[PDB]
């Protein structure tokens, strides 16, 4: 063709990507002769020793590397260097790791109830997270930290408070909550225990 | 630069079975890159030309309630997550 | 039918969109008698005579809102709320309108040449950027000023100096740097005037 130092007909762009998914920086690049490439993360020189997994292709003109899931320890920028005779040309772009996360849902509400007085009652929510929301069960409006006859407890993401006998007293307003570090969620129900004779 | 945190909000009033529910969550961020962040430069040592360039990009990420993250660079393309993320071998 | 209050089975989203590009609103809202609907931007509820444009929807459970071609001042607080006998309930989410911009390019850099002392030298390159990128030129890390001997000059995006007579003294290292709110871009080559003299 004729000499000429590289040049990047794409650079290479950031990305944001989800941790534990495939990162992918790919760039096309120009030059004759072809330019030796190399990849470098802030700084330093790329390896699959540096960096198990790392797929890194040169051919045709196109320059990937691809790493099958990423760790947030993967952020910072990455850059892809190309030499020749006539010269050389680097870009810089950010591989950005975001940590997975989702605020607090009701899958199921508290729902409200009548009851005669001596029924069991349970009163239970369904609540997702990521970070596992802190759920916390409330009666009249005060934290149940759960003594006697109010077991709290917790199956996978059912979370149900349990009274044995239901008392007449018992009746009020309860409410559930569930918060974690990117949102909260409330849930009020009313139980009232219908006495007898 | 000036991360923007928009949020949302769902409050609810049920008058027939005395329910209330209500909801505030951290939805979209919105964040700046230093222009260092993404550059290039090039010598062409032959011809004695030198070509620079850096500039910003803006980050979005979004989340939600039922398990569905957002993101991206602004202006370029979305990518979407259905969580927890499941990967595939 | 059993009577249900209205409740959102998907509550709206927040959106970000572009100047000029369409946004957005949509929820999934049950509840029996199908509730009755209502759009709100900042508290005020929303129409076409306060927002020009604006869609709006709701069949299914399917609530929507849609702006054509948001401007900066579509940016708020937007809200759905939905009653019906058996009760109420409301979705806020915002609206975050960004302006579109791009990093200074070179669509054309400056390229180097030699040349003959007393001709006419022109030196240019092509630039893109939103905001406009300012375009400044220097010889030596020193800039140079449009003057009758050094001409600047813009023709749409193209950018060219013109050095009405090239001297060897004007030999050098010429650089253009553009620059904008978002990016920072510089091209340099060299410049030989040649001579003869005795």
């Amino acid at each position: 063709m004729t000499t000429q130092a590289p040049t990047f007909t794409q650079p290479l762009q950031s990305v944001v990507v989800l941790e534990g998914s495939t990162a992918t920086f790919e760039a096309h690049i120009s030059g004759f002769p072809v330019p030796e490439v190399s990849w470098f993360r802030d700084g330093q020189v790329i390896s699959t020793s540096t960096l198990p997994g790392v797929q890194i292709s040169f051919s045709d003109g196109r320059a990937k590397l691809t790493i099958p899931a990423v760790t947030k320890a993967n952020s910072g920028r990455y850059s892809l260097k190309a030499t020749n005779g006539s010269g050389q040309a680097t870009s810089t772009a950010e591989l950005l790791v975001k940590a997975e996360t989702a605020p607090p849902n009701f899958v199921q509400r508290l729902q409200s109830m009548t009851v005669r007085q001596g029924s069991q009652v349970r009163l239970q929510v369904r609540v997702t997270g990521i970070p596992t929301p802190v759920v916390k069960f409330y009666r009249d409006g005060a934290e149940i930290q759960s003594s006697l006859d109010f077991q709290i407890s917790q199956e996978g993401d059912l979370y149900s408070l349990l009274i044995a006998e239901a008392y007449p007293e018992d009746s009020g307003t309860y409410s559930v909550n569930a918060t974690n570090s990117v949102g909260r969620a409330t849930s009020t129900a009313e139980l009232l225990v219908q006495g007898e004779t | 630069m000036a991360t923007s945190e928009l949020s949302s909000e769902v409050s609810e009033e049920n008058s027939e079975r005395r329910e209330a529910f209500w909801a505030e969550w951290k939805d979209l961020t919105l964040s700046t890159r230093p222009e260092e962040g993404s550059s290039l430069h090039e010598e062409d040592t032959q011809r004695h030309e030198t070509y620079h360039q850096q500039g910003q990009s803006q980050v979005l990420v979004q989340r939600s309630p039922w398990l569905m993250m957002r993101m991206g660079i602004l202006g370029r393309g979305l990518q979407e997550y259905q969580l927890p993320y499941q990967r595939v071998l």
